[PDB]
């Protein structure tokens, strides 16, 4: 659809074209890799300010939004479970779920692997730790402080494996794809050879 | 029979959830005098518990109901118990001591089993009487915390026999020493040794390791209120 | 030991979940020689029945694996297991011949025993080979059909003894003889004239005997599907 | 409350003072003796079918249903489980109850203990047989036919332990009362120590 690709340099312009050879490989179209690049840094802040607390959307925003989750399908999964990483300046979409049980978020979950990132990103309120592969590895588009990120969709449901909080009060958190769930992740019997109290 | 036969046969009395037999079984391959993989470390570990914690069960019911019009051969019967405890982890003990420990290459297994010993140490704390009440807890407290430098030191914090040795370490404070000022100080310690590197988590058991967390801030908790 | 002493011990293995006493608790009961109240005759039956059923768990699923590249060695565990079980039934059916079945005072235990002894000679017909596999069968309709003219003719319909009879029986037939034909002919005739009397009901036990019935109409349907 | 017991002898008449001193011992008020009367047998017919598909009552039966459901917690329960019976010309408020729950009619549950006027009693479609406490005992105002009859309430929910139906095809059924349940009614393990196959 060479439609929507002019759509970004119909109201990016340079802006857009600033992503547009950044792929050896090409997995994905050229109107995939500019609405990428928009987002992951830094056009996206508001892509979500706005896809949370249910408000419409900008003119460009939409061409970026059905952009990006199109090209979801065309490239999540593989292969094996990763471990991203996303802090914030306190109030996050996994505060209101029950330990042990699955939640997604509204607007979408950019995310890092690098611990440094993670610890912060504006702010340090509340800091996570995720899992799964439905992510985008656009660790090659847009590495802004080399962040190497990875994107999952929007509502996507994660497992809150646990949510505890600091001494310092940073809550710390653990999530998981829904789609992995059960024993995704468990070392083969390891657990019950343990022996405990509970 | 073959290092290999009585893996199958070990196998067996798990699905026929026969462990009794299991308990024989799987001490034959660590009698053959070499090490055994974290697959067979993990079978005779699962083995022994679920047979202790079976007269564990069976002996924790009679300590409720003489507790709560002759009892005497009531006691009687919970002694044949004891004795069957008294049996089990001492003979479990020396099977530690002997082909276990000391074939602690992997520096992994060197803390499961200090862990296993010091729990089983834990176990016959209960049922013992005098001369053994305060012997056993001596070893216990020893192999315990022997483990848990080499958890500190060695062992990642997130790491699931880490993390499994803390709680049991403070459930044996808790539970035999009945001191929950230093038990709810060792959870904390670990805990927080835990929160503070959430990057030191293996995808391999990255769920694994966070229902032990759990447990721990139930019990932290729990036992401030 | 008091005829009351054991009562109690006998409580114990079961609370304790240790059926294994239990086994041998309420078979020294019967080996005083007086009879047993119905109190003691249901704990007797619940204490062998339990661990005769473990037993049978355990036995059924090897004997799915080993027909689902050695596995002599798993029929020859499997056969330890068949050994256990023939050493209990024929144990258990001379305490029905030596101190059950003459002691039989009461017409309802006259059918419950009866019943009960069938059920072991149909226990043991399934592991047993060529020399008992026919003999065991034959004691079996023998003990079953024999309380079945008791249940006939003296035995309300509706009663829990007799209901479960003709269960067991009908499970009989298809599952040892591989007869659907009469097992199906025995429930409906039992469950046919059990629904035209239901002024037969004892409120004693009213819903456990609906429950039976609950049973035999899930059984005619499911083997005539 | 006087002004009830004169509601009958202003819309009934000697229809109502039928019964009256149709008491030994008195648990009951004279308000409360003809109205239970007028139901029992045989205006009682149309205050269930009235009752029943929702329709709205008729004067006198208004006068009947408030007498009625008063005198229930001035009578029940006491004392042991009961074993009554009823039969019906097909269609009964239990064939939609799945096996081993609780439901309850809309209007009320007229009985009988006797085997005989259970096959049957206009008709022999839907044959039924209860457990309970909560029942009137009115064997005593209104026997016709010598039904002995007793009486439970209306929204009184009952446990279907059984649902089957007859070779010639008459659904016999056995109840229970909701507020007794679970092990109400059961040979102290006997069950246990029959060993079945299930
Ligand atoms: O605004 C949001 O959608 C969540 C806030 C948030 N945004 C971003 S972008 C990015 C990261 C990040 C984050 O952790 N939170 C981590 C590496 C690149
Ligand atoms: O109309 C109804 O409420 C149900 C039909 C019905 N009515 C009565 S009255 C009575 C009996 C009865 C019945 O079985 N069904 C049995 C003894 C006295």
């Amino acid at each position: 659809d060479k439609a929507l690709a002019d759509g970004l340099v119909e109201h990016f312009g340079l802006e857009a074209e600033q992503y547009l050879g950044e792929h050896p490989d090409g997995p994905y179209s050229d109107a995939e890799v500019m609405a990428l690049g928009l987002y992951t840094n830094g056009e996206y802040q508001h892509l979500n300010r706005s896809l949370r607390q249910g408000r419409e959307l900008d003119a460009g925003q939409a061409l970026i939004d059905r952009g990006m989750s199109a090209a979801f399908e065309k490239s999540g999964p593989a292969e094996q479970v990763v471990k991203t990483f996303r802090g914030t300046q306190g109030r996050d979409a996994f505060e209101a779920v029950k330990e042990g049980q699955v939640g997604h978020d509204a607007g979408y979950l950019s995310t890092s692997r690098d611990p440094s990132v993670a610890r912060s990103f504006a702010g340090q309120g509340t800091i996570t730790t995720l899992f799964g592969r439905s992510g985008i590895d656009v660790s090659e588009i847009s590495i802004e402080g080399d962040e190497q990120e990875i994107l999952y969709d929007k509502g996507t449901d994660m497992r809150v494996l646990l949510s505890a909080k600091d001494g310092q009060g940073v809550t710390r958190r653990v999530l998981e794809e829904a789609t992995l769930g059960e024993r995704s992740g468990h070392g083969e019997g390891l657990l019950d050879a343990l022996d405990l109290a509970t | 029979m073959d290092k290999s036969e009585l893996v199958q046969k070990a196998k067996l009395a798990e699905q026929a959830e026969r462990y009794d037999d299991m308990a024989a079984a799987m001490k034959a391959v660590t009698e053959q005098g070499h090490e055994l993989s974290n697959e067979e470390r993990n079978l005779l570990s699962v083995a022994y518990k679920n047979v202790v914690g079976a007269r564990r069960s069976s002996w924790r019911v009679i300590s409720s109901i003489e507790q709560k019009k002759k009892q005497q051969m009531g006691k009687e019967y919970r002694e044949k118990i004891e004795a069957e405890l008294q049996d089990i982890c001492n003979d479990v003990l020396e099977l530690l001591d002997k082909y276990l420990i000391p074939n602690a290459t992997q520096p992994e297994s060197k803390v499961f089993y200090l862990k296993m010993k010091g729990d089983y140490f834990r176990y016959l704390s209960e049922v013992a009487s005098g001369d053994n009440k305060q012997t056993t807890v001596s070893n216990s407290q020893q192999a315990y915390q022997e483990a848990f430098e080499i958890s500190k030191k060695e062992m990642q914090p997130t790491h699931p026999i880490r993390l499994g040795l803390a709680l049991n370490f403070s459930v044996f404070y808790y539970e035999i020493l009945n001191s929950p000022e230093k038990a709810c100080s060792l959870a904390k310690t670990a805990f927080d040794e835990a929160i503070a590197e959430l990057d030191t988590l293996n995808e391999e058991s990255y769920k694994d390791s966070t229902l032990i967390m759990q447990l721990l801030r139930d019990n932290l908790t729990l036992w401030t209120s």
